[PDB]
């Protein structure tokens, strides 16, 4: 058996603006196996308002999902996601970044 | 143009916590139209697309069992595997099988397709002819002999030359204004300096549909291709795709660049400058 | 319109 480490994406799905209604996005993919942890986080705390995609699988048999939450984009909090995974041997956790 | 239908079938073994987990998405191009999870409240096939909630029990429940059924075959194929390949009980496994098909504009059959995996290596292929399988590993290579001699291909060529067809064919009318239509990327350019002398531009070509995208960069009228980065295209999370490219700009030298974005949706090409 | 399972067996 062979495993595959995510790569992790947090954007929204238009750039930033304070007090305009926003999608926070994370994207991951390329992983294997199935067995995958992804949360949404602001300020640090998990955020349980959270939806998601089905899961899927590519042409390479690596695996992808998208999670998205709605938020209020402020300049006081921050966000972003975190990603756990069998062949990270840590946290892989990525910031939000309001002009990407 | 033409079009695509795929299905996405997996099964994960879950020793001591229940039975294997599997499950089942389907796609038309970019669209996730119907859905199934073993762990659904429902236990049924779920539509996801308007244009396919029109369809009743005559076709999701046959659809559901059937879809049972490849969930007791992926279940038993992943203890069979493990007893091939002489695993410990205690380990895990996981089972991949995708199929489709794709049309011509005219709904006339170009290409079908089947493809196994396990545990990250490929399994069997089935050629777009699908008539002969390929077998890329020992146990392959055992199912490969079974297969062949009972023409496997044979059932797989009356769906995907024919159900499959038409079923996209169908789905193409009555999702057309849902699954032909088109986006414009919403097409920006920024400036970002990064040093004293080293700055960047930014190329943005967020928010379009369908997830096909080319962007180009220049460099007085020549393509630059060397000193660039490019993002993978990712979902916006709300039916349509982000992408975005950047180059090395040295200050003052940005009246010399430009970034080009490039569709098959759209009658013209957006063309980006700073 | 899924297709159904026929010698799905390894």
């Amino acid at each position: 058996m062979i495993q595959r480490t995510p790569k992790i994406q947090v954007y929204s799905r238009h750039p930033a603006e304070n007090g305009k209604s926003n999608f926070l996005n994370c994207y991951v993919s390329g992983f294997h196996p199935s067995d995958i942890e992804v949360d949404l986080l602001k300020n640090g705390e998990r955020i349980e308002k959270v939806e998601h995609s089905d899961l899927s699988f590519s042409k390479d048999w690596s695996f992808y999902l998208l999670y998205y939450t709605e938020f209020t984009p402020t300049e006081k909090d921050e966000y972003a996601c975190r990603v756990n995974h069998v062949t990270l041997s840590q946290p892989k956790i990525v910031k939000w970044d309001r002009d990407m | 143009g033409s079009h695509s239908m795929r299905y996405f079938f997996t099964s994960v073994s879950r020793p001591g916590r229940g039975e294997p987990r599997f499950i089942a998405v389907g796609y038309v191009d970019d669209t996730q139209f119907v859905r199934f999870d073993s762990d659904a409240a429902s236990q049924k096939m779920e539509p996801r697309a308007p244009w396919i909630e029109q369809e009743g029990p005559e076709y999701w429940d046959q659809e559901t069992r059937n879809m049972k059924a490849h969930s007791q075959t992926d279940r038993a194929n992943l203890g069979t595997l493990r007893g091939y390949y002489n695993q410990s009980e205690d380990g895990s496994h996981t089972i991949q099988i995708m199929y489709g098909c794709d049309v011509g504009p005219d709904g006339r059959f170009l290409r079908g397709y089947r493809q196994d995996a396990y545990d990250g290596k490929d399994y069997i292929a089935l050629n777009e002819d699908l008539r002969s399988w390929t077998a890329a590993d020992m146990a392959a290579q055992i199912t490969k002999r079974k297969w062949e001699a009972v023409h496997a291909a044979e059932q797989r060529r009356v769906y995907l030359e024919g159900r499959c067809v038409d079923g996209l064919r169908r789905y193409l009318e009555n999702g057309k204004e849902t699954l032909q239509r088109t986006d414009p990327p919403k097409t920006h350019m920024t400036h970002h300096p990064i040093s004293d002398h080293e700055a960047t531009l930014r190329c943005w070509a967020l928010g379009f549909y369908p997830a096909e995208i080319t962007l180009t960069w220049q460099r007085d009228g020549e393509d630059q291709t060397q000193d660039t980065e490019l993002v993978e295209t990712r979902p916006a999370g709300d039916g349509t795709f982000q992408k975005w490219a950047a180059v090395v700009v040295p200050s003052g030298e940005e009246q010399r660049y430009t970034c080009h974005v490039q569709h098959e949706g759209l009658p013209k090409p957006l063309t980006l400058r700073w | 319109i899924l297709d159904t399972a026929g010698k799905e067996e390894y």
